[PDB]
């Protein structure tokens, strides 16, 4: 908005505004490691206790 | 049965007739009628006053398509002028409340000096009287009476010894024009103006300002010149002069053509002119430019001239006025 | 009224040519015709400007004084539409140009000719071979000063490859390249002064204005003394001082006839052709302005 004056400023006239935001994006990884003994047997059904 | 192949009379004769109607002139009124209402629709100015409600608004119809306000706001086509008019264009002013006095007339047109510091956000502006001022039972009394301690002007310009002696005074100042509405505060005035149209008045309640020039300074070179017709505009002028007094500011008017008014010019100065270049000073370059001259506008002739007494302090001066000036700056042109 | 133009273009155009072009969308533009139906062809200044002929100043400058200009308003690629500039009316123009000079309120701007280097006024728009050249437009004062320093730069890089020992071009350099003006200092790209004639878009000017000024010493004297009788003005009298001893030596008697009425008339077409020249015919006021917007209410 404005205001009105008595002087004889120059006025300023009707004003607006346009903005702009964006997105910013993130990642995330980690790291983790079995044995291949430890994946095998647990794919063979266990024979003995 | 005939498929459409462009576009129709319909959407064309709407828009045509809209766009056709001409202006209403030359009604003829018979004595036994009298008076007519479409007598009054040739009259009617349709002035833009309009006053701040939303209805109203659109009922003076300050709100229409033409820069000039037309009937009702655009509902009706128009006659796309009026005699050529055009609205006055108006020059808002800030000004130092030592430098213009307010009690001044309001048809005395106006001048400003072009001030050289950077970016100048204050101006400095100068009427007649106090362009005399500077530049130092006659107008004298009456100035002093108007303007006092002349030093408060002259730091305004800290050039103008410089300038009076370069002879490029007259180049810098820009007349603008007559004075429109004032407000009046300690430090800083409110002021503005018109250049560029019929002279007139913005306040809401209407009055018709004619300008206004004192006696000393304003020279009719129509009248002390004297078949030849009489022409309707009448065109007004300014013109600067370097005279060994120092530089002293005057006014020309007439009809006689511009070709013409330089000529007239030198047979008005020639013994004025004979001295300042005689053996007093002889020249040098610079200093050989002697004076220049600008035009003021047009006012139409054989309404020619009233003379207003002015009032300041208990004290008269007099004063001539010219009426319906249509402002019209113009540039310099020497004169030698 | 109404006042549009729509100009098509041959073929599409590129997208950094659209871009450029939007650069400019409030400069002034020289027309060719007063028809709201336009080709390209006529509505930059190549059209006097191209680069196969030479560039005249004085041609460009018969041809900017009775045209019609207009506002760009909208650009893209397909068509452009503008707005004439025909007097009793008030427009609105964005300043943009590439050599820039900063307005003031209330001033009077000048389009003149453009003086400065080609890719400052020009924009070409080759998808359509064609380029498009737009006039340069100074404050009055401004203007003054620009075409009297360039003209003189001119005169001294001619002469000075003439004769060598005449001058210093450091001299010509220091004294003509920056053009002061309100409280600010402007700093001009001078056109290195090509050096054979007719090639200089100026030495035409250049040449009007030298022979103008080594004819008048020779026939002023002569109209001055033919004129006196009983009644003549009091000023001429006087004046008739002021010319040097030098000249008032002069005798019109050596000149034939002829050859003295040669020069009289080759003279007075100069300087009346001259004189008009440097009113910058399109000329006009301006009302209000804006720093940061850039715009300035003109007519």
């Amino acid at each position: 908005p404005t205001i009105a004056h008595g002087d004889g400023r120059r006025p300023s006239k009707q004003r607006t505004f346009i903005v702009v935001k964006n997105c910013h994006k993130h990642h995330i990884s980690t790291e983790m490691e079995l044995s291949m003994l430890d994946l095998e047997i647990l794919h063979s059904i266990p024979e003995t206790p | 049965m005939k498929v459409q192949g462009s576009v129709d009379r319909r959407r064309l004769q709407r828009r045509i007739a809209g766009l056709l109607p001409p202006p209403a002139r030359r009604l003829n009124i018979s004595r036994g009628s009298e008076f007519t209402r479409d007598v009054r629709g040739l009259v009617e100015e349709h002035a833009q006053a309009s006053s701040l409600s939303a209805a109203a608004v659109w009922r003076a119809g300050l709100l229409a398509p033409g820069e000039v306000a037309v009937a009702g706001g655009g509902s009706g086509g128009g006659s796309f002028s009026w005699s050529g008019w055009r609205p006055p264009v108006f020059g808002d002013f800030l000004i130092h409340a030592s430098s213009f006095n307010n009690a001044e007339a309001t048809g005395t047109p106006l001048f400003q000096f072009k001030q050289s510091d950077p970016f100048s956000g204050v101006d400095a502006v100068f009427t007649p009287l106090s362009l005399f001022i500077l530049m130092n039972g006659g107008l004298t009394r009456m100035a002093n009476l108007l303007y006092d301690s002349p030093a408060t002007l002259a730091d305004l310009v800290p050039d103008f010894g410089r300038l009076v002696a370069d002879r490029r005074f007259h180049n810098f100042i820009t007349p603008v024009g007559p004075l429109v509405e004032n407000i009046k505060s300690t430090y800083l005035n409110k002021i503005t103006t018109v250049v560029h149209g019929p002279v007139v008045s913005k306040a809401i309640p209407r009055s018709t300002v004619k300008v206004t020039v004192p006696q000393e300074a304003f020279v009719d070179l129509d009248a002390w010149l004297s078949l030849q017709p009489c022409p309707a505009d009448a065109r007004l002028y300014v013109a600067l002069t370097y005279e060994e007094a120092g530089p002293r500011f005057t006014f020309f008017q007439s009809s006689r053509g511009h070709c013409q008014i330089m000529n007239i010019l030198r047979i008005y100065y020639s013994p004025s002119i004979m001295h300042r270049y005689a053996v007093v000073q002889p020249l040098h370059i610079e200093e050989l430019t002697f004076g220049a001259v600008a035009c003021l506008g047009t006012f139409s002739a054989t309404d020619g001239w009233r003379r207003s007494a002015f009032n300041y302090r208990g004290s008269s001066l007099p004063v001539v006025e010219i009426d319906s000036f249509y402002s019209n700056v113009s540039d310099w042109e020497v004169i030698l | 009224m109404d006042l549009k133009v729509v100009v098509s273009l041959s073929s599409r155009l590129y997208t950094d040519e659209i871009a450029k072009m939007q650069q400019r969308i409030g400069c002034i533009l020289p027309l060719a015709s007063t028809h709201g139906t336009q080709n390209v062809q006529g509505l930059g200044l190549g059209q006097v400007y191209s680069l196969e002929t030479v560039p005249d100043y004085v041609s460009m400058y018969n041809y900017l004084s009775d045209c019609t200009l207009a506002v760009l308003d909208e650009v893209s690629v397909d068509s452009l539409i503008l707005t004439k500039i025909v007097p009793g009316q008030t427009y609105a123009i964005k300043n943009k140009y590439q050599p820039f000079f900063q307005w003031h309120g209330t001033g009077s701007l000048s389009v003149m000719p453009p003086v400065f280097g080609r890719e400052h006024a020009t924009v070409k728009l080759e998808s359509n071979d064609v380029d498009i050249v737009f006039p340069m437009v100074l404050p009055t004062p401004i203007a003054e000063e620009v075409l009297q320093k360039i003209l003189l730069f001119n005169v001294y890089s001619r002469v000075v490859m003439q004769a060598p020992g005449n001058a210093d071009m450091l001299d010509v350099h220091m004294h003509l390249g920056s053009v002061s003006y309100l409280g600010h200092h402007y700093e001009l790209a001078l056109p290195e002064v090509p050096g054979p004639l007719g090639l200089a878009l100026l030495d035409n000017l250049s040449l009007y204005f030298c022979i103008m000024v080594t004819l008048l010493p020779r026939a002023s004297m002569r109209l001055v003394r033919g004129l006196i009788r009983h009644e003549h003005h009091d000023l001429l009298n006087l004046f008739q001082e002021m010319v040097p001893d030098e000249i008032a030596r002069i005798d019109l008697d050596d000149l034939s006839v002829a050859d003295d009425l040669s020069r009289m008339r080759v003279m007075m077409t100069y300087l009346q052709s001259l004189a008009s020249l440097f009113n910058l015919g399109p000329r006009l006021a301006t009302a209000a302005y804006s720093q940061e917007t850039l715009t300035a209410t003109c007519w």
